[PDB]
């Protein structure tokens, strides 16, 4: 996260973090949304232009967590994969389009004062809030500049932005299972995600019932926090009919 | 970096 | 896990479920055309 500041203990008690075995790394950011279910953005897992395909075997979550290299002894847990679920279209080749995995844990984990899973928006939430100019929050250990990294878990508050704006900032083609966030150069506040901060959540604060949603999931960004340029998201309730029918399918 | 998790959770 | 979440899904233990508000949250809700 860049231009972000240190989280605060119980923050964001649904972030969790995707850890490599060997060698033991922080691979993405990833969310608690029940017990037994994690979501996280599918190049996380799979991108073949740098051949990366992660199995069940290779990866460990870890929730509960502040700090990033320390292994918060009674704090934070730690658990194994059952099954990995990538979207039938997530689309590597061209724009990372439907960028979203689903992880089944072996086993449910605990709720506690530092676990807690987030709500995943219905058509009347993400309806009101996903508008351009409303503030969202993205947290991660992921870089703090493009080109060290955090002790701690960051948090920065974006604003959304207008598509078209989105669209004429990159040569890239947005779909609408997308949206971007992020301050204008014209709005002298900074912010971004960056490497390290993919497949972690963006969320916000329904000023209805006071519940927190996850409504996109870190996916992609040209540089981190550059002028000009934005952060893009998967538009989670876009892949919502998707995300239904994985967990009760399995 | 990271310190060390317990071997319980690699097997 | 599905719409609206899980169920007690989004109220933090330390912070709503407490009626304690972390420092930034203000932000968010004071974009939203301001909240309350
Ligand atoms: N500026 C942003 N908004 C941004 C957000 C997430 C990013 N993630 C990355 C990223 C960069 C290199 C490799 C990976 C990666 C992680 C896991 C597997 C494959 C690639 C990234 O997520 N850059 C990112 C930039
Ligand atoms: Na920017």
């Amino acid at each position: 996260i860049v231009e972000g500041s240190d989280a605060e203990i119980g923050m964001s008690p649904w972030q969790v973090m995707l850890f490599r075995k060997s060698p033991q790394e922080l691979l993405c950011g990833a969310s608690l949304i029940s017990d037994r279910w994690v979501l996280t953005a599918a190049h996380c897992l799979l991108y073949p232009p740098w051949d990366k395909n992660f199995t069940e075997n290779d990866l460990l979550v870890r929730i509960g967590k502040h700090s990033r290299t320390r292994y918060e002894r009674n704090i934070e847990k730690i658990s194994m994969l059952e099954k990995i679920y990538i979207h039938p279209r997530y689309n590597w080749r061209e724009n990372l389009d439907r960028d979203i995995a689903l992880m089944k844990l072996k086993k449910p984990v605990a709720f506690s004062d530092y676990i807690h899973p987030v709500c995943l928006p219905d058509r009347e939430t993400a309806a009101s809030l996903l508008q351009a100019g409303y503030k969202g929050r993205v947290t991660g250990w992921g870089n703090l500049k493009e080109t060290g990294q955090p002790s701690v878990l960051q948090v920065v508050n974006l604003p959304i932005v207008e598509r078209p704006v989105c669209k004429d900032s990159t040569r890239i083609r947005i779909t609408d299972n997308m949206f971007c966030a992020g301050y204008k150069p014209d709005e002298g506040k900074r912010g971004d995600a960056c490497e390290g901060d993919s497949g972690g959540p963006f969320v916000m604060k329904s000023p209805f019932n006071n519940r927190w949603y996850q409504m996109g999931i870190v996916s992609w960004g040209e540089g981190c926090d550059r002028d000009g340029k934005y952060g893009f998201y998967t538009h989670v309730f876009r892949l919502k009919k998707w995300i239904q029918k994985v967990i009760d399918q399995f | 970096d990271f310190e060390e998790i317990p071997e319980e959770y690699l097997q | 896990t599905f719409g609206s979440g899980e169920a007690d899904c989004g109220l933090r233990p330390l912070f709503e479920k407490k009626s304690l508000e972390d420092k930034t949250e203000r932000e968010l809700l004071e974009s939203y055309i301001d909240g309350r």
